[PDB]
RNA sequence: AGGACGACAUUAGACGAAUCAUCUGGAAAGAUGAAUCAAAGAAGGUAAUAAUCCUGUAGUCGAAAAUGUUGUCUCUCUUGAGUGGAUCCUGAGUACGACGGAGCACGUGAAAUUCCGUCGGAAUCUGGGAGGACCAUCUCCUAAGGCUAAAUACUCUCUAGUGACCGAUAGUGAACAGUACCGUGAGGGAAAGGUGAAAAGCACCCCGGAAGGGGAGUGAAAUAGAACCUGAAACCGUGUGCUUACAAGUAGUCAGAGCCCGUUAAUGGGUGAUGGCGUGCCUUUUGUAGAAUGAACCGGCGAGUUACGAUUUGAUGCAAGGUUAAGCAGUAAAUGUGGAGCCGUAGCGAAAGCGAGUCUGAAUAGGGCGUUUAGUAUUUGGUCGUAGACCCGAAACCAGGUGAU
RNA sequence: UAACUUGGGAGUCAGAACAUGGGUGAUAAGGUCCGUGUUCGAAAGGGAAACAGCCCAGACCACCAGCUAAGGUCCCAAAAU
RNA sequence: GACAAUGGUAGGAGAGCGUUCUAAGGGCGUUGAAGCAUGAUCGUAAGGACAUGUGGAGCGCUUAGAAGUGAGAAUGCCGGUG
């Protein structure tokens, strides 16, 4: 393009409305604001939540539970995420983060089957799930949880 | 992807080879608008202001009563409707620079690179040598291999001679290979870039 | 930046004036007044656009209704005579022949009475 | 600055995989003698946050 | 503590390249033609708009004197280790406790932790304190003495600059003022810019007591003459083309003779004998010609904005991925670098937890929420939240002062 | 020729007369409270002398064309003395 | 091209006119810019030109950007004049 020549992307650029500027507009002399009222004054709006009076909604249902400040979350890995690998190849806490496939180790990686293996591989993590150690070990290869 | 290399007179030397990944792309023309729109919403400081009701001198007391005297009442005398003063909503001020992704910023430069490689607007050179600033010996260069007015000068590293030379002559720009950006390639008619500079942006944009 | 009003208000408003030429004392010369009459009068005249159809309709029955009591008909008559002969002649022009040529008149009578 | 949740509206509810918001029931904690028997069982289960309500109070667990 | 010799920086300054002619004009920098300088084509002046006319600019040079930094000498001070480890020393009305309070995000509570008032009141290395009541074991530390630069906050000022900031009702209250003026006092608080390039600011004559004026003269221009650039509207007059003294009106509109003119030249303009129809505008209302509100008239000014969050839509980049924040470098830019962090690729459950499932349940029953992929960053528009949040308007409340002329 | 689902943005919560089924009142009210239609509100045009709510009818803009609705045809004032 | 639709208050949606400033391009101006005054001109509207008089030095056009962006009413504020 050149300087004198400038144009946006087709669809991506709008005009703002201006309230209160003549009757011609639709929007003139009450602005979109209706006729008198609470909501009709300047700074005017309710509460979000409040009903006018009747009990709110989260004051009539009860609480329930708590949260367990120890809580321990992994990082999750499934069975078909592992089949950019190659066979034989050692798979690794250090390996998966290397290779993008896990960005933020939380506490530990965790393996859950979900795909399909295809691949021969040595997997070694902090937990696995039942299906995932068994399909891991049925194309060969093993676990060791560390 | 073959470029004459020119001498400081009009003569050929090598040939040289820019990549297509800089040189050569479908110029994308939405994300060049950005561009341009953001480097110069990024040049204004926004310094101004104005006094509302409070920042205006004077004005505590109540003019006359609530009621009684036949007369509109009143607050203050630096009210809005007051010839005294006070701004309702006037300027304030900020910034106005804003960013964007820096895989659309690469964009940008690559397809306002190419977009004068296909209007035969980049001219290669081999080496400036200028020993002494002198702008009437630039002039001569820049006419010599026929220049349009507006010529954006392209050096490897900073340059004190080259730079210093050009810099008194109306239309002229001088930069580095690190120093480019949208505004000043889109508003030249033709650029001129050494051969040490080109294999330099050939690498970082690549 | 600051946008003062300037040059603007006033050629919007001598626009209105110039269009009360004529008007009454301060109905030509103060804006306010001026552009409530000139409102009015374009209400006027887009209502009287339609009245003058009604209007020049009714002077033509008026002066066909004249002419043919000179030949002992009623309007009412003599145009259910001129469907009945097929004449398709509109009652604007069957006022200016009566007017101009009373002879042709006479003849359309004529017709108008022997097909009934 | 930021927006604040509501800590109240937070002590309550829970969000699902899709945008809903899972609740507990009201009429229970007290007087348990009124009630028959299914009553008290089927006050047991977890129910949704209707849609009407949702429109009202939505902003108030941008964060949850 | 105090001497020496230096080096920078302030506080005055100096030098500093390059143009002539004709036309219009009161005047040229403009137009036309032919030249020149540039490490200088920033800016301001000059009788209109100048890189080459002036002040300057890029660049380079400069201090008798007084300050401010900063070096190198001088100067002035001064030993440093190892083994024994429990013989001696190691901060007392202290630490703590009870009662009454306060501060810690925390409302005295599971309140640990830190201060004040009143009373009580320890131990001594096999010691003492903390790790959110308390006890035991572990881990970390060693109170009741003092000093300490830098990274951080602010601007009545000084120096050099900048602006998609105002341009005389604006911008400071104030371009000429905390002054006229008002009030016993504390205190409140204005209005008011522009001759011309140059004063060349009207010699002299006439009417008039003067003020004012008509000529003459200056000037490009005096309807630029000091109440001085331009000079709108309300309002006040003088002269005229058409019309009006038997007529009942929201003052127009549609139809239409007669009389007078002649244009952005087109089935033109001004006036109007006579006929038809016709109860202003705004606000607020079930409903207003309303005898409901508001406006004497004209001019200026006068009301959904911005920052930071949230959500939704459009656009654009990349895609099982997407993206950086502060900081550092850079011209108060673009940009480069920076991967702490954030969202997504997996959910269910109060939680331990399990995981394409999971919770409930004795149940491999049934049911709830899920699975059987598309997200993310920036930005335009709509709406919401926190901020005075579209603008103007109370009676009142509290704090600190001024008054018994 | 609509209906439903999901999402963005609303305004409204003072109603009135007429016809008809009812309560209340006194088979009073241009009264008051409900059911069912219409019109006004937010609707100009023609008729009802004038007259938001009654009768006929829903104005995109020209025209000195024609046919009809309600209501009308001695003069005011169009059409049958 | 045939057919159809086009009264409207709270209110929703769309497309535009004009004002001040900035960027790039291209222009006009002492042979007379902006402003002001008059006219029988053009466009579906907001509005845009041209000619003549006054005025005496600045101002349009195209594309894009940004807002102190439009007044007839507030017993509105200030000035002037009935
Ligand atoms: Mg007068």
């Amino acid at each position: 393009m050149k300087l004198h020549e400038l144009k946006p992307a087709e669809g991506s650029r709008k005009e703002r409305n201006r309230v209160g500027r003549g009757v011609a507009t639709g929007n003139g002399k009450t602005s979109g604001r209706g006729h008198k009222g609470q909501k009709a004054r300047s700074g005017g709006g309710v509460r979000p939540g409040f009903e006018g009076g009747q009990l709110p909604l989260f004051r009539r249902l009860p609480k329930r539970g708590f949260t367990n400040i120890n809580r321990k979350e992994y990082a999750i890995v499934n069975l078909d995420q592992l089949n950019k690998f190659e066979d034989g190849t050692e798979v690794t806490p250090a390996l998966l983060v290397e290779s993008g496939v896990v960005k933020n180790e939380k506490s530990g990686i965790k393996i859950l089957g979900n795909g399909s293996l295809d691949k021969k591989l040595t997997v070694k993590a902090h937990k696995f799930s039942a299906s995932a150690a068994e399909a891991i070990d049925a194309k060969g290869g093993a676990h060791e949880v560390i | 992807a073959n470029y004459d290399v020119l001498k400081l007179d009009g003569t050929k030397s090598g040939s040289i080879e820019l990549s297509d990944a800089v040189f050569g792309i479908e110029p994308n023309n939405s994300v060049l608008f950005e561009a341009i729109n953001l480097q110069r919403a990024s040049l204004r400081q926004g310094t101004h202001a104005v006094k509302n009701r409070s920042a205006v001198s004077g004005g505590g007391r109540k003019p006359w009563k609530q009621k009684g005297t036949g007369r509109a009442r009143q607050g203050t005398i630096r009210a809005p409707q007051w010839r005294g003063g006070g701004i309702v909503f006037g300027p304030t001020p900020r910034s106005y620079a804003y960013k964007m992704p820096k895989k659309m910023r690469r964009l940008a430069l690559r397809s306002a690179l190419s977009f004068k490689a296909q209007e035969n607007g980049l001219t290669v050179v081999d080496a400036f040598n200028f020993e002494a600033p002198k702008t009437k010996e630039f002039k001569n260069v820049l006419s010599t291999l026929e220049q349009p007015k507006k010529v954006l000068v392209v050096t490897e590293n900073e340059d004190v001679n080259v730079e210093l030379s050009a810099r008194n002559i109306p239309g002229v720009q001088v930069t580095t290979a690190q120093g480019l950006n949208v505004l000043d390639i889109t508003n030249a008619d033709s650029l001129v870039i050494t051969e040490a500079a080109a294999k330099k942006v050939e690498e970082v944009l690549g | 930046p600051r946008v003062k009003g300037g040059t603007v208000t006033r050629a919007r408003r001598k626009k209105t004036i110039k269009l009360a030429k004529g008007y009454f004392g301060s109905k030509h010369t103060l804006y306010k007044v001026a552009k409530q009459q000139v409102m009015k009068s374009g209400q006027y005249a887009f209502r009287d656009r339609r009245q003058r159809k009604r209007d020049f309709r009714k002077l033509w029955i008026t002066r066909i209704n004249a002419a043919a009591r000179q030949h002992e008909m009623s309007y009412s008559r003599l145009m259910n005579g001129l469907k009945k002969a097929g004449i398709d002649i509109n009652r604007k022009m069957l006022s200016e022949i009566a007017i101009s040529d009373e002879k042709a008149f006479a003849q359309l009578v004529t017709k108008a009475k022997d097909a009934l | 600055p930021k927006m604040k949740t509501h800590r109240g509206a937070a002590k309550r509810v829970k969000r699902t995989a899709s945008g809903q918001l899972k609740r507990s029931r009201a009429f229970t904690s007290h007087l348990f003698a009124n009630k028959s028997t299914k009553q008290k069982r089927q006050l047991r289960k977890a129910r949704l946050v209707s849609k009407s309500d949702m429109k009202r109070v939505k902003q108030l667990l941008a964060y949850k």
